């Protein structure tokens, strides 16, 4: 009746375990309903195919803007937070985005109340509110989110690519608005905004253009039910599905060279070719087959090559997506100092392993090779989250039938060696565009991008580089990749064992090392993650030698690169970084192989001969990585000099630029044996694997490391972990510093409460929970402070506490004084809550702390965050929450009273203020909520200074795990 | 290797 049809079997993998049904309402909106009777948190998706690309051109930014004022009220909930307090009181979460032909929104909450969730979520679409006032206070996050990107250079690049397009083509519109195009230039052009986001959403929010998507515990029928009950009654105003035939670039565009400045000290050169949408070829990718072979790494490669003349360092290439009629295909690249000199020479050997793939033709082993390798990542897919899920499936339901909405973008079918070739026809140079970004051209530029200020230059190619590159013969250190030698064979699910246990278990307990060992006994996936913590105090030592260490480890990846590409591919991932206590390896995916891969990780690293070239180049875009933290936003400033501020040692950017010049490849050669010379590790190993299997991994790290680096056991005082500093009671801190690059304020605030408990971590989360909701309707909604408001625990070195962060063009003063009378405000409103409401709370945070995880690296992290914090309480969430539902209201009143309140007494406050650029100087102190009168704080002038005056906290106990 | 969307909140 008010369905249209109903899907026949949604094709799905066979270890699915969930229940689907498609189907089409009258109205035409495609549904994708999922019943998992084991969800935790159940949720929806809509996405409406209508995006930016279709704003009008007088209102920039209005599809974006349209996006916003859907989450403030609708007809049937005039509350304008109704929606997001309705949705923090259940456990849920929401958000949205809107890309050039989507307007995507998505929320998850407590399986017991989806029907109340998506009740209010329906709304959006039946009968949204647009109030004048929210319109009016709304319109400054918009603004406040693009000042954020206005300075950042992806974006920059992003819209300038559009700005150097046709003109007349909608890709050259500016997407997110802001204050300018959605207020002030309306205001002058007599335009009426409000009416304009209701035409609009009216004009395009059809039933026709949208697609949902439902996941719950209820049963398929019941879903369906409830789906039909809540969006048959959308209006199909039968609108068209908006197309781009013409493509954005024309022969005009095309043998273009552009030159840019950066913000960052960045160098890169980005290579595009315009193309044909390829998106109905989706059964064989001819897109996707040239840019896995041009973006390959292995040996023979194109990357292989530009990276031993010492030009570049990565590469990325493939197609990308533009809109319903065209797209792009780019070969993106980084350059080292002489790669700048030589982009010419680059884009050569680019055309010419082009030319390679020209004169092979198209290599169907390799289309077979993915094509299985899907087929096997699709069978052993792990479980997704729910929102993520919902939200993905609502935007492919507008590209693939019913049946194949969960296929159709990971199986391949057919080969296509006619369409690979038609592709392959368009990378040619006389369709190139060329941009190259780099500080060395300042002063060097005669345009600007009017909507981020982009500085940059543009020319020509010369016809005779056009011909030369036209006339790329064949190079003899270009080859197609070989066979993938890592493709995994053996899926066996090893039988649980009698002795398994359902935390993970201490098996080994050695001075060289302390193995702790689990065997999945709930994906049953061929998979396994084995994490691995090597402890030197020689990582961290000092500046210099946070230099080497993170030196060491990124030339050791840069040297298994080729090698690991392989594995990569074949789902076979491994992640090596050092940290503030030595080193961390991570191996994951398919269990079948990764003894290889982990064996020759190991023996490299003990066995490393650095080479001087690599050690150069490396060490010079360290320098620059270093240096590039001063274009980071506010916000982001100040989270790290509150980390540098709180922690016992820590190494700053300065200290670190300024000991690295002193790196010299003799002084790394030395470092290296010295670091392996006396370690300890500290193991899980997790997955489909066996204790006795486990054992064996272990012991060949420690036989592997012993033989070629002669390691030996370290001295168990030589484990030190570093204490948090200990804040005064009543005392206040300030810690003033500029951001040179936005012109926008950050600030963090801590309010330091003690060490982590049972009890003093719940008090600390139910007071978050409570407040989390009320903060962002305040400081933003209705504040409307900035784009960027937030709130919640801090956890370091087992202490914790309270912080809210926020970006604004408000001073830093100013922000505090908020955040002040906000607390009191929650202070009123906490007494005033019912018992109800209080307990709606405690259910929130207790559903949310035992959500379970889907997957295995999900249910592996959190037992890694218990052994690296050395707490390790695996049943931590039974314990907590069980403590939590104990918890009172008049509890939490009174740890306000003496840990939060502005006349506490056991206050510990440290607020960070980040200046804007166009600030020179400001204080530390200053219809709306009255902010109380604050003390003067004490300005923190010397980071060391501060710390020494100070004590430090001791280090959280052990929670006693016996085993052998 | 083998190769912008504006949100309500940064999560």
């Amino acid at each position: 009746p008010a369905i249209k049809r109903i899907g026949n079997h949604i094709t799905k993998s066979p270890e699915d375990k969930r229940e689907y049904r498609g189907l089409e309402l009258a109205n035409g909106i495609k549904v994708l309903l999922i019943s998992d009777p084991t969800t935790d948190k159940s949720s929806a998706a809509l996405d409406v195919h209508i995006g930016s690309l279709s704003d009008p051109p007088n209102i920039a930014g209005l599809s974006h803007f349209c996006q916003h004022m859907l989450f403030l009220g609708t007809k049937k909930y005039p509350k304008e937070n109704e929606y997001s307090q309705f949705l923090s009181e259940h456990a849920g979460s929401s958000n949205a985005f809107t890309s050039g032909e989507h307007t995507n929104y998505y929320f998850d909450v407590s399986h017991e109340h989806l029907e109340g969730a998506l009740d209010r979520f329906a709304q959006f679409f039946l009968c949204p509110l647009f109030d004048e006032s929210c319109k009016d206070r709304e319109v400054n996050a918009v603004d406040s989110e693009h000042e954020k990107n206005v300075m950042n250079d992806a974006w920059r690049l992003f819209q300038l690519e559009k700005a150097t397009g046709n003109p007349k083509h909608p890709f050259s519109k500016f997407g997110t608005g802001n204050k300018y195009t959605l207020e002030t230039r309306p205001n002058q052009e007599g335009i009426d905004v409000r009416q304009e986001l209701l035409k609009f959403h009216s004009a395009y929010y059809s039933s026709n253009l949208m697609a949902v998507c439902v996941l719950g515990r209820e049963s398929l029928d019941d879903l369906t039910n409830l789906v039909v009950k809540l969006f048959s009654e959308v209006e199909n105003k039968n609108v068209p599905l908006p197309e781009f035939p013409e493509h954005p670039f024309q022969e005009e565009h095309l043998k273009q060279l552009y030159k840019i400045v950066p913000i960052k000290d960045i160098r890169n050169l980005y290579v595009t070719f315009p193309i044909p949408d390829l998106q109905k070829y989706y059964k064989s990718n001819p897109g996707h087959y040239l840019g896995h072979l041009i973006g390959h790494e292995g040996p023979g490669s194109l990357l292989s090559e530009l990276k031993s003349k010492g030009w570049v360092n990565t590469l990325v290439g493939g197609q990308k997506e533009g809109a319903r009629g065209f797209m792009f295909f780019i070969i993106n690249v980084d350059l080292t100092e002489e790669g700048l000199l030589h982009v010419e020479d680059i884009i050569l050997h680019m055309f010419q392993y082009i030319q390679k793939l020209r004169a092979e033709g198209p290599q169907e082993w390799v289309f077979q090779e993915c094509k299985d390798l899907n087929a096997v990542a699709f069978r052993f897919k792990d479980k997704e989250r729910p929102r993520g899920y919902t939200s993905k499936i609502a935007g492919i339901l507008h590209y693939y039938p019913l049946e194949e909405v969960l296929t159709a973008e990971y199986l391949l079918e057919e080969f296509r060696p006619d369409l690979i070739e038609m592709v392959l026809d368009k990378l040619r140079p006389e369709n190139v565009r060329v941009a190259i970004v780099s500080k060395s051209f300042e002063g060097k530029t005669d345009r600007t991008e009017e909507w981020y200020g982009t500085q940059y230059k543009q020319e020509a190619i010369p016809d005779e580089v056009i011909k030369k590159w036209q006339n790329a013969d064949l190079n003899g250190k270009f080859k197609l990749p070989t066979k993938n030698e890592f493709i995994p064979t053996n899926f066996e699910i090893l039988p649980l064992e009698k002795e398994a246990t359902p935390y993970p278990a201490l098996i080994k307990d050695t001075a060289m090392s302390k193995l702790w060992f689990k065997q999945d006994d709930k994906f049953f996936l061929p998979k396994a993650c084995l994490n691995f913590e090597f402890f030197s105090p020689f990582a961290y030592v000092d500046p210099l030698h946070c230099n080497m260490a993170y030196l060491y480890l990124e030339l050791l990846k840069d040297s298994l690169n080729e090698y690991a590409y392989a594995a990569e591919l074949a789902g076979l991932s491994y992640d090596l970084q050092n940290t503030i206590y030595g080193m961390y390896l991570s191996v994951k995916g398919y269990n079948d192989k990764q003894p290889i891969l982990l064996k020759k990780i190991i023996e490299k690293m003990a066995t490393f001969e650095i080479d001087e070239k690599r050690f150069e180049i490396i060490k010079e875009a360290y320098m620059r990585s270093l240096n590039n933290f001063r274009a980071e936003q506010p916000h982001q400033h100040a989270m790290y000099y509150l980390r540098l501020l709180m922690t016992e040692v820590a190494w700053t950017k300065d200290e670190l630029k300024e000991a690295l010049d002193d790196v010299t490849l003799p002084r790394l050669k030395a470092f290296i044996p010295q670091l392996l010379s006396r370690l300890h590790i500290e193991a899980l190993l997790h997955g489909n694997i066996t204790k006795q299997a486990a054992l064996g991994i272990m012991q060949m790290v420690e036989d592997t490391l012993i033989e070629h680096a002669h390691t030996k056991p370290l001295l168990p005082s030589q484990l030190v972990r570093y204490r948090e500093v200990q804040l005064p009671d009543r005392g206040w801190f300030v810690y003033q510093q500029r951001n040179e690059v936005h012109n926008n304020c950050g600030i963090e605030i801590y309010y330091q409460t003690d060490m982590q408990s049972t009890s003093e971590n719940m008090f600390l989360e139910l007071f978050c929970q409570i407040i989390s909701e009320p903060c962002f309707n305040t400081l933003r909604t209705k504040e409307q402070l900035g784009y960027i408001v937030f709130s919640g625990p801090r956890r370091a070195n087992g202490i914790q506490g309270l912080r809210f962060i926020i970006q604004s063009e408000k001073p830093p003063h100013y922000l505090e004084s908020r955040v002040e009378a906000f607390l009191i405000t929650m202070e009123k409103s906490i007494e005033d809550m019912t018992e109800e409401a209080f307990q709606k709370h405690i259910q929130a945070l207790a559903i949310r702390r035992l959500d379970k995880p889907k997957k295995l690296s999900a249910e592996c992290a959190k037992y890694w965050g218990e052994i690296i914090s050395q707490q390790y309480n695996f049943d931590r969430d039974n314990t907590e929450v069980a403590y939590l539902k104990t918890l009172t209201k008049e509890d939490i009143i009174k740890f306000y009273k003496e840990m939060l309140a502005v006349d506490a007494p056991r206050r510990h406050k440290v607020s960070v203020h980040v200046l804007a650029r166009e600030m020179d100087s400001c204080p530390v102190v200053g219809n709306l909520s009255q902010a109380p009168a604050l003390p003067q704080p004490e300005v923190i002038q010397n980071m060391t200074e501060f710390k020494r005056g100070l004590p430090l906290f001791p280090l959280v106990k052990p929670h006693i795990n016996f085993m052998a | 290797d083998a190769e912008k969307l504006v949100f309500f909140a940064e999560d």
